[PDB]
């Protein structure tokens, strides 16, 4: 966008009769430009060339000419491989895009704001959530599985890094002998859920 | 930037002055055309009003 | 690359070229301006005219 490169004092404004091209000329034409663009179209005014703009690939020149000159100007700018942009410089267009712009930014970091802060809350309330009904669920399945009453021995674990072997061997014995063969994935001694974490 | 801007501005101020002062001319040549047009068909209805009048 | 006469001679042109555009509309306007007269007076005359033969 131009938003950032033109300004207002590079161009003459409510012209009677000229009307102003903009040029982007390779920079190994750059030189070449600045003198052949001179050539490009009957009744350009002189020394009224210069450069508004530079990039490492190209840069961006503007120039006045009559109005009737546009096409000509265009076409042999074309022939000589310049890009020409036709951009008529409008204050009010490239300031409404600035404030909207900045609108956006403001109002994206406005929301952001109180959203996390909004979120932060709730998502630490889904997961006391998630907490309260895996222990119900491990309630019922408690109940379902041994009967009543509802004194269950029910422990959260903390594993030992490399213990998950002897944590099942310890956790078979102490279980397994006092219920059946009856109770992995299906068949546990114990009421067992994964809390990823 | 300065030449081609002097430049233009007075060629603006120039095509400016010539088609304003024709148009001035023609909205005073407009006038000057119902007037005439005034005063001889007023003098028209005044010959009538005699022929009028000695019929009468 | 260019001397002072040669871009000196087109800034003169295009000095020149606006204000020759500006004269021709200025002349165009004045035959324009004829014209309306005459128009205007025709009709207005004609029909004021009619009023009076009418009236009469």
């Amino acid at each position: 966008s131009l938003a950032e490169i033109v300004k207002k004092d590079d161009f003459v404004l409510d012209s009677e009769y000229l009307v102003t091209l903009l040029v982007v000329v390779p920079k190994l034409n750059h030189n070449d430009w600045i003198k052949q663009y001179e050539t490009l179209a009957e009744m350009v005014v002189p020394r009224s060339s210069n450069v508004l703009s530079e990039d490492q690939d190209s840069y961006l020149c503007n120039v006045t000419l009559f109005k009737k000159a546009v096409d000509d100007f265009r076409h042999k700018a074309r022939e000589n491989k310049f890009i020409v942009r036709d951009f008529q410089y409008n204050e009010e267009e490239m300031r409404a895009d600035k404030e909207e712009m900045n609108r956006l930014s403001t109002d994206k970091k406005k929301q952001f704001g109180p959203l996390v802060r909004w979120l932060k809350v709730n998502f630490s309330e889904a997961f006391i959530a998630w907490i309260h009904i895996k222990a119900l669920r491990v309630f019922v399945e408690s109940v379902l599985r041994y009967g009543l009453p509802v004194n269950f021995q029910a422990m959260l674990l903390q594993p030992n890094k490399k213990s998950v072997k002897k944590l099942r061997e310890v956790l078979h014995e102490l279980y397994k002998h006092l219920d059946s063969s009856a109770a992995q994935q299906e068949y546990y001694p114990y009421v067992y859920y994964k809390i990823d974490c | 930037q300065s030449q081609g801007i002097q430049q233009l501005l007075q060629a603006e101020k120039r095509a400016a002055e010539k088609v304003a002062d024709a148009r001035k001319r023609k909205a005073r040549r407009l006038k000057q055309a119902k007037e005439e047009a005034q005063m001889e068909v007023e003098q028209y209805r005044r010959e009538r009003e005699q022929e009028f009048q000695s019929k009468q | 690359a260019l001397s002072d006469a040669d871009v000196q001679k087109q800034i003169k042109h295009m000095m020149a070229f606006i204000e020759q555009e500006a004269n021709e509309k200025a002349e165009e306007i004045d035959a324009k301006a004829e014209e309306e007269f005459n128009i205007e007076k025709g009709r207005l005359v004609q029909t004021q005219r009619l009023k009076i033969m009418e009236y009469y």
